[PDB]
């Protein structure tokens, strides 16, 4: 038995800027790890 | 002062109008938000005179102290600002959505 | 609250006036739980440290039961201070203001006629 | 920095507050407040990456109209009293403009939206203190206020306060945030108790202060500002995983755990003081912080996120050991319920 | 009460100080030992209550729980050795505290004094289960599950604790005993309609009633033996027990204010013990039966007439042993098959001649055969519900003559049958999964011959 | 004779332990020792305490 | 430990610097000859002459020093890398991930000899010039695009803060000569390495690499024949003046933190795991669980350095 | 696809260990995991137990009122009295509001 | 052993003597407060 460890796709949806992305809020794009822009 | 610490008054709320929204460039806050503290001095400075209460000038003083040094951290936040985005303009500060 | 209190010590831990309370047994269970509140924490500590659990930092083991528990007794001694207090200042009142705090008579059963609802 | 610079800033940062908490002119409170602000906003940039002088800009802007509408009110209780100093007699309007002052240098409930933001720039170290001790001051000159201001509307911050924090944080996944919208949260509940028992205003931060500081030096430990990255935590350092476990559901309020008695005497004292309208939307909410507590409970502990293979390098080179703090202050938080009584 | 507790605690020290080889024997032969200290409780020997000290308190009610409470932990320990027997040795030892601290807190929730002690503990138990059934869940679901779980009961319980901080203002102390010796007579108000409300309502959420039992269909799923046998042997009863103490006050309005509930359970009764007809997933039907034989005790202690209540106590401690012996041996079926599917599986008896036995023996304890403590529950409940209004038999008249059908249905199309033809070969029984059958029914057997032990507060 | 029978003592010295405490529980709660009116005697010949 | 105590007590690695202490590495093809070379420089200023880094570099820095099992080290395998070039399993760019793991450690641990001792080091090749390697790997059907992005994504992230190469010695030899130069020394999966790969790991080397470090640090490149001559290129370093560079603005009191980092290993490395889900990085839980029960368990491991008795740790009972 | 482990099988603990007891693989473990499990579970819990909850004397006194009812139905019939007398608390001590 | 003498490799001594003697000025400290204050307590109070 393997009791199911969350798999790649579970683990994605919390990745994204906010967990339950709206209409233009997806839009958005995750914080960048260093916490520096490229801008 | 009845109705000249009114006067000064309104002039604290016509610039707390102005600090609270915000247009393009940032020092217009900063220097609106300079003209809250000459309102305060001023209406410290008002009724310390008119109560004779010598033992509180210190106040009216203190207070453009450390409003100078607050200004002074304001403005460098600025110049850190306008050498990051090459302007003062707030818009630019939107990063943190 | 409490605080305003005529005599209050504005800075102290525990005024003297707390001497004439009885001092909290050292084996007040609160104390012990402090004491094994404080065994967990050098187990944890050795833990998250990754150390052997239970067979290492045998001398930080005892600072910590033994610092929780030192602290406790002087914790103690002074919680169960303002709670003496409380009543102090809580009896008095009732007495020095009588009238709002009048003793009640309560009717014996007998004479008092509570309604009686039915199961069925 | 200089360590010289580093003393400065560090003796102002903390004579900041202290100022505060001991003067009763408030002059001399307001100027407590005033080198709190100057002296965050350098550690705030330290980094000075582009987010960071952002989240300073307004950090800073947020507590300067703040610190400029305290001293307004004190310049006004100047002249309708003589004394430099809230009285039982002051005019009402003068007292709100404290509080809302104050509730804005605090971050709660309308005013919320400059924490988030500048907790989201700031490193996780000055994350705490911005977070911790920057919230003592305030409330402190809020505290020896208390008989004075409404009850009304603390009740209504401090509402407001609740859900937008409940609400906010359940869309984030950045953890930064997330703490700074718990924040919100629990310092509604401190206002909310305010006006009828200070005395509980200091153990409803108290509590928060013992549970949020091992938090953050848990999400810091592994530097994951990411629920994905603290989803690793497994692979990283496993021991951390229990008390993560525990001290989430302790910053919301489950029995067993410490993090009941605040919500549990806040509440005893509302309904002692029949406001069990309020207290009882309050708690129902309350319950919306502990799904996005789980949630991350969840992806940090309950399940197993996959993990990268570069991690196994990490695992080799020993782990730089988490400070003493964070299990004295895990412990202490995690599990003192059974010594409410003395707490209280 | 310290001795059904303290050593229990000790229990824990035990699991993680002992042998990775040694630690399942240590804790499981020292619980059994701690289920006969257990039985002095029992000793009552006149009227007058135990109140043990301040705190710690057993009356008729408490004691047949405690001693199941303590009983089941050896159960579950022993439930639990396979699967979690593939675990990293500091895993199991986390599992093996993880069922000792349950019973621990079970015990003292059971054996409170103060009904807020009871609300502290009676939620705590919420972090043990929860951990259970998520850490360990083999199903993709279990993290939905314990959402389920946790929000269902939360939303249910803030609002008996700002009900019961108010009695306390209200009354002045929240201890049992006193409360059941004062005057608190609620006064038909809308508030106290609502008061009621708020204390009953929490209690009735983990009793699984009608409308808010969606939580345990999905619970008992995906949670592991252990946490199945919990849920339904002792964690459901929670919320009877709850009822049972706390309805000493709110006495007038649930004369009028049960009318909606009553209804609820009795048309609930019916359709959750229908869906159990054709539900394929054979811990599905065991947990629809779960709620249509509890629906059946809140629709005893709302009508609250004496044989309502002891019919209530002897269901519950009776189906609590009888459900949990259901999912022991559903697990028994779903470790060597690997499926939970009830049409699979066809024909056991041929290749597991006992535990068929042992699954008869739980049906017909499941259905009302008469010599059980089962059927003297439910002809009791039956005989009250009768008395509130003679209609009722039509409704807890169509559930029995379900409740035969789906209780010989689990037998007939998994336990008879042609077998099926070439499933993964079904090894042997083990000497254990036997025993901890025999563990649950041989205690069945014997509470049915002296059944006045069970019988509950009224009588 | 600690050699692993040290951790078999430990469930068994909870008993003790918890008995100890439980007859520690009667003695706080002596009042009414023999005050009470169902059960209220003189104290028979060399009996100093109706119930320990 | 080092921490500002000790810095603001001394221990300022501007009192322990020298003209013969810089960060100096040398980079060439498959086969450039770097590791003679890189012996020799380092025999001739004391410099403290690190090795390649490789698969187990970092088990020989950490405990005991045995080789680890490849599991353990991350499954990666430059032999596999070869015989398989586009392999289902992706060992390439595993391989390529935990090497540039290993040269983050080796580059952090280089820089930590050099602010204590005061010695310099010379690293051969480095996390700055890895890239060439990935390149290629990408203009070949080696590595797909997303599989570069995240690479550059971790090389954005931690390269930055460590200061660059003082120098960075350079040898060439063109595909030709490599490739014969494998055949003198046989083995059997560096023989079959496409030249093409060559010619794109050297390419990325002078049209990227080179030129890119030349601003930022003295790129000095040698012909094979200035090679093999470890007396003419040392002389040619001991030469160079080490002028341009970001190295002129590190005062001690910037020291000070860059060696806090180096000294904690734990973080140099603290965004090689981000957690960024590409398919061949991935551990996976119940892989990745085993792995590490397995890895936590070897003698040593399973408790911090001091404290597991196995090795014959004593006076744990007090540490 | 990520790397991740091939499905274990379940072993067949009945191939090797024949005498399996379902407690742990290793078979003196086994055996002294049942030979504990039996005894301490059924031969001094169900035995043990059921004598003692068995010998619980006169158990919520129920013992006691089939006598004290035979004193008092002895006692109530031959001095006349009514068996239950139709008021328990008695009229005389009830002051009904007047 | 290790590539990188552990740190731990030896305790820290005075560690050991700033925890051991630490914890046991607090005891003798703490005992001693104990009887102090009992007396006080009795003889503040009749006895
Ligand atoms: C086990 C370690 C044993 C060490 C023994 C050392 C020697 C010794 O202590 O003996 C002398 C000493 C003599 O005691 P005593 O004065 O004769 O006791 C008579 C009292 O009437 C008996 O004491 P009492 O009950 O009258 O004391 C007042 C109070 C004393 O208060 C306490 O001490 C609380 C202790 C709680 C444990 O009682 C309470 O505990 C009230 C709180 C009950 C629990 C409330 C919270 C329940 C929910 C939360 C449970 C814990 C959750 C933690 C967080 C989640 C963790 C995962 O024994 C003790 O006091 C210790 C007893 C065990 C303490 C707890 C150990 C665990
Ligand atoms: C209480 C009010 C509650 C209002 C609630 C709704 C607010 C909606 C605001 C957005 C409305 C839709 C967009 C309007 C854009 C606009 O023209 O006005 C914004 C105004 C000018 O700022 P600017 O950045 O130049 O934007 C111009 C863009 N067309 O922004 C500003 O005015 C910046 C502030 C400086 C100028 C005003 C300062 C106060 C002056 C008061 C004088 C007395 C007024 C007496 C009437
Ligand atoms: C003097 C000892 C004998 C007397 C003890 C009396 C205790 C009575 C109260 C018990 C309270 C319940 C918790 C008991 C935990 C006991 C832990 C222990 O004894 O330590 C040994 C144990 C060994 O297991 P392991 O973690 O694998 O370590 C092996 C080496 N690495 O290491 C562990 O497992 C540590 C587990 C810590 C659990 C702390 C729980 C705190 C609350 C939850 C957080
Ligand atoms: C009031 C009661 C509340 C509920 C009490 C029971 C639940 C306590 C809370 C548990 C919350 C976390 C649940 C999920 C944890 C998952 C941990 C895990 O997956 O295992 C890995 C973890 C770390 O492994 P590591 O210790 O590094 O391995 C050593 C190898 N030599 O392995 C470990 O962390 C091992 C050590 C864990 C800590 C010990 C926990 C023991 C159980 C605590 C019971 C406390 C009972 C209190 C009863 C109170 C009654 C009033
Ligand atoms: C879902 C599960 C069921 C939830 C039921 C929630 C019921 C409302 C919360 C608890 C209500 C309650 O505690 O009842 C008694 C309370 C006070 O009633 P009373 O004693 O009359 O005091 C008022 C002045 N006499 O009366 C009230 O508190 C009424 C409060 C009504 C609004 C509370 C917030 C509701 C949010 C939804
Ligand atoms: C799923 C159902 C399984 C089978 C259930 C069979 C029993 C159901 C019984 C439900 C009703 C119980 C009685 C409820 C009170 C009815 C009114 C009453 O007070 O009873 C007295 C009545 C005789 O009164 P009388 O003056 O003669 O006038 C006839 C109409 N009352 O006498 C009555 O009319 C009593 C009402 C019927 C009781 C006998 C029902 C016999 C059912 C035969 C099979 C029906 C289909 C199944
Ligand atoms: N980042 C990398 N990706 C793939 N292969 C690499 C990487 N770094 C080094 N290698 C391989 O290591 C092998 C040995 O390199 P090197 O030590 O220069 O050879 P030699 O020891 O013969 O001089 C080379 O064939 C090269 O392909």
């Amino acid at each position: 038995a393997r009791q199911w460890q969350p798999d790649i796709e579970w683990a994605e949806q919390f990745s994204g800027a906010v967990m339950y992305p709206s209409k233009e809020t997806a839009h958005w794009k995750p914080p960048p790890w260093n916490d520096v822009d490229i801008l | 002062m009845p109705s000249t610490f009114f006067n000064l008054t309104m002039a604290f709320s016509l610039s707390l109008l102005g600090t609270l929204m915000f247009r393009s460039h940032l020092m217009s806050t900063l220097l609106c938000l300079e003209g809250m503290v000459l309102s305060l001095f001023i209406m410290t400075s008002v009724t310390s005179l008119n109560s004779n209460s010598m033992s509180s000038m210190p106040i009216p003083i203190t207070i453009l102290v450390f409003a100078a040094c607050e200004a002074a951290v304001g403005l460098a936040l600025l110049v850190k600002v306008s050498n990051t985005y090459g302007t003062d303009y707030v818009q630019n500060l939107n990063l943190l959505q | 609250m409490m605080n305003g209190r005529p005599g209050h010590e504005p800075l102290k831990f525990l005024p003297d006036e707390a001497r004439s309370l009885p001092p909290p047994k050292l084996n007040d269970p609160r104390l012990v739980y402090m004491g094994l509140l404080g065994y967990c924490t050098g187990l944890m500590d050795n833990m998250l440290r990754m150390r052997p659990v239970m067979r290492a930092g045998l001398h930080r083991q005892l600072l910590f039961v033994t610092s929780f528990v030192f602290a406790g007794y002087f914790y103690l001694k002074r919680q169960n201070y303002l709670y003496a207090v409380k009543d102090h200042d809580m009896f008095g009142y009732i007495k020095l203001h009588p009238e709002d705090f009048p003793e009640k008579e309560k009717k014996t059963y007998a004479e008092i006629l509570e309604p009686f609802h039915p199961v069925r | 920095m200089n360590p010289i610079t580093l003393a400065i800033i560090y003796f102002t940062i903390f004579l900041g507050p202290v100022i505060t908490m001991s003067s009763t002119n408030l002059m001399l409170m307001w100027v407590g407040l005033e080198f709190s602000l100057l002296a965050i906003i350098p550690m705030l940039i330290n980094k000075k990456n582009p987010r960071s002088t952002e989240a300073a800009t307004k950090y800073f802007v947020t507590q300067a109209t703040a610190s400029m509408i305290i001293l307004l009110a004190i310049v006004l209780n100047y002249k309708q009293l003589g004394t430099w100093m809230f009285q039982q007699q002051t005019n009402g309007l003068i007292l709100n403009m404290t509080l809302m002052a104050l509730s804005m240098k605090l971050g709660l409930a309308p005013f919320h939206f400059w924490l988030p933001e500048v907790t989201q720039g700031i490193p996780l170290h000055m994350g705490l203190i911005l977070l911790t001790w920057q919230k003592i001051a305030p409330l402190s000159i809020l505290i020896q206020i208390y008989p004075l201001l409404n009850s009304t509307i603390i009740l209504m911050l401090a509402i407001t306060s609740i859900f937008m924090g409940a609400w906010g944080g359940l869309n984030q996944t950045q953890m930064r945030k997330i703490m700074a919208y718990s924040s919100i949260a629990h310092m509604g509940w401190m206002l909310a108790i305010l006006p009828y028992n200070p005395s509980l205003t200091l153990l409803n931060l108290m509590i928060y202060i013992i549970l949020t500081a091992p938090m953050f030096m848990a999400l810091m430990l592994n530097n994951s500002m990411t629920i994905n990255s603290i989803s690793l935590l497994w692979n990283k350092t496993p021991a951390m995983l229990t008390m993560i476990s525990l001290m989430l559901l302790s910053l919301g309020g489950l029995p067993p755990l410490t993090g009941f008695l605040p919500k549990w005497i806040i509440i005893t004292e509302l309904m002692k003081n029949n406001c069990l309208i309020m207290a009882t939307l309050m708690a129902m909410m309350a319950l919306l912080n502990l799904f996005f507590y789980t949630r991350l409970i969840y992806s940090t502990s309950l399940t197993m996120f996959p993990t990268n293979n570069n991690s196994k390098m990490m695992t080799h080179q020993t782990k730089t050991k988490p400070n003493l703090m964070f299990s004295t202050l895990a412990i202490m938080s995690t599990m003192t319920l059974p010594l409410a009584p003395q707490l209280i | 009460m310290l001795k059904i507790i303290l050593p229990s605690l000790m229990l824990l020290p035990l699991t993680w100080l002992s042998s990775p080889k040694k630690t399942w024997t240590n804790v499981t032969s020292y619980s059994f030992l701690i289920s006969l200290t257990s039985l002095t409780l029992l000793w009552q020997t006149d009227e007058n209550y135990k109140n043990f000290s301040n705190m710690f308190s057993s009356d008729p009610l408490s004691t047949p729980l405690i001693i199941l409470t303590a009983w089941l932990l050896p159960l579950m320990l022993m439930a639990s050795q396979n699967h979690l027997k593939k675990d990293n040795n500091v895993l199991q030892k986390l599992y093996i505290s993880m069922l000792i601290s349950l019973q621990i807190l079970l015990i003292m929730t059971f054996s409170a004094t103060e009904l807020i002690m009871f609300y502290i503990l009676f939620e705590a138990t919420l972090i043990p289960t929860l951990i259970i059934i998520t850490r360990w869940g083999n199903q993709t679901e279990r993290l939905n599950a314990g959402i389920y779980f946790l929000f269902y009961t939360l939303i249910g319980s803030i609002p008996l604790l700002i009900a019961l901080i108010l009695i306390q203002n209200h009354v002045g102390t929240l201890n049992l005993m006193i409360l059941s010796f004062t005057t608190h007579t609620l006064d038909a108000s809308w508030s106290n309609n609502l008061l009621w409300l708020a204390c009953m309502m929490a209690f009735l959420i983990k009793m699984p009633l009608y409308g808010v039992h969606l939580w345990l269909p999905k619970a008992h799923v995906e949670a592991p033996i252990a946490g199945s046998m919990i849920l339904a042997a002792i964690l459901l009863k929670l919320g009877s027990y709850g009822m049972i103490r706390i309805s000493i006050i709110l006495d007038p309005l649930t004369k009028y204010m049960a009318y909606p509930f009553i209804l609820l359970s009795l048309w609930g009764m019916i359709m959750t013990s229908s869906i159990c007809l054709r539900q394929t997933d054979l811990k599905s039907l065991i947990a629809y039966s779960s709620v249509s034989h509890m629906a059946l005790v809140i629709a005893s202690i709302m009508i609250q007439t004496p044989w309502s209540f002891m019919g209530a106590t002897m269901l519950m401690i009776a189906h609590g042993l009888t459900s949990s012996l259901l999912f022991c041996l559903a697990n028994s079926n779903y470790e060597r098959i690997h499926s939970r599917t009830m049409i699979m599986a066809r024909g056991l008896q041929m290749v597991f001649p006992l535990m068929a036995t042992w699954w008869l023996m739980a049906s017909l304890a499941n259905l009302a055969l008469p010599p059980s403590i089962n059927l003297m529950g439910e002809l009791f409940i039956t005989m009250s519900l009768f008395s509130w209004s003679n209609f009722t038999i039509i409704l807890m008249g169509i559930n029995i003559i379900i409740t035969g059908m789906y209780s010989m249905y689990m037998i007939i199309t998994t336990q008879r049958g042609k077998l099926t033809n070439h499933m993964i070969n079904l090894q042997p029984s083990h000497t254990r999964e036997l025993t901890l059958m025999a563990l649950h029914m041989i205690p069945l057997i014997l509470l049915t011959t002296s059944p006045k032990l069970i019988t509950g507060l009224t009588m | 004779l600690l050699r692993e029978h040290w951790v078999h003592i430990l469930v068994p010295a909870g008993f003790v332990f918890g008995c100890y405490l439980d007859r520690k529980d009667d003695e706080k709660l002596t009042a009414f020792r023999n005050k009470s009116m169902l059960f209220q005697r003189e104290l028979r010949p060399n009996e100093e305490v109706t119930w320990k | 430990r080092y921490g500002l105590l000790a810095a603001i007590l001394g221990d300022k690695t501007t009192k322990k610097l020298h003209e013969y202490s810089r960060v100096i590495t040398v980079d060439g093809n498959i086969c450039s000859g770097k590791n003679k070379l890189a012996k020799e420089i380092a025999q001739q200023l004391g410099m403290k002459h690190y090795p390649e880094a490789g698969i187990q570099y970092s088990s020989t820095t950490t405990g005991d020093g045995r080789p680890l099992d490849i599991e353990f080290s991350g499954s990666c395998s430059l032999e596999k890398f070869y015989d398989d070039p586009k392999s289902n399993d992706g060992n390439s760019y595993r391989l390529q991930s935990w090497l540039y793991a290993s040269r983050l450690l080796q580059y952090a641990d280089a820089l930590e000899h050099l602010l204590s001792t005061g010695q310099g080091v010379v690293l051969e090749r480095s996390i700055y010039s890895d890239f060439v390697f990935l390149e290629a790997m990408y203009n070949q059907g080696y590595i797909r695009k997303q599989c570069v992005d995240h690479y550059n994504e971790i090389k954005r992230l931690t390269l930055p803060e460590y200061l660059p190469p003082h120098a960075v010695i350079y040898i060439d030899v063109p595909v030709p000569e490599v490739q014969s130069r494998i055949q003198k020394k046989g083995d059997p999966h560096e023989m079959k390495v496409t030249s093409a790969y060559l010619q794109d790991i050297e390419n990325a080397y002078k049209k990227t690499f080179l030129p890119k470090m030349s601003e930022m640090c003295e790129v000095l490149v040698y012909d094979s024949w200035e090679a093999e001559d470890p007396t003419k290129v040392v002389e040619d370093i001991e030469y160079l003046k080490y002028n341009k560079g970001p190295w002129l603005k590190q005062d001690d009191w910037t020291f000070h933190y860059l060696r806090m980092l180096v000294q904690d290993k734990t973080e140099v490395l603290n965004y090689t795991t981000i957690p960024v889900y590409l398919p061949e990085i991935t551990i996976g839980a119940h892989q990745g669980s085993r792995i590490y029960n397995s890895f936590r368990e070897l003698p040593g491991r399973k408790y911090a350095p001091g404290y597991n008795a196995e090795v014959g740790d004593k006076w744990i009972w007090l540490k | 696809q990520w790397q991740e482990d091939p499905e274990p099988e379940d072993e067949n603990v009945y191939a090797k260990n024949p005498d399996f007891h379902g407690y742990d693989s290793d078979p003196v473990v086994d055996v002294w995991n049942m030979r504990a499990v039996f005894f301490f579970g059924f031969s001094i819990v169900l035995v043990f137990g059921t004598t003692f909850v068995a010998y619980v004397p006169d158990y919520r006194m129920q013992e006691w009122a089939r006598r004290e009812a035979e004193r008092l139905v002895k006692y109530r019939e031959v001095n006349g009295l009514p068996i239950m007398e139709s008021n328990y608390f008695d009229p005389s001590k009830i002051q009904l509001p007047e | 052993f290790y590539v990188r003498e552990p740190v731990n490799a030896k305790p820290n001594w005075l560690a050991v003597g700033l925890s051991v003697g630490a914890s046991v000025f607090m005891w003798i400290y703490l005992i001693q407060t104990h009887n102090e204050d009992v007396l006080e307590y009795k003889r503040r109070n009749g006895l």
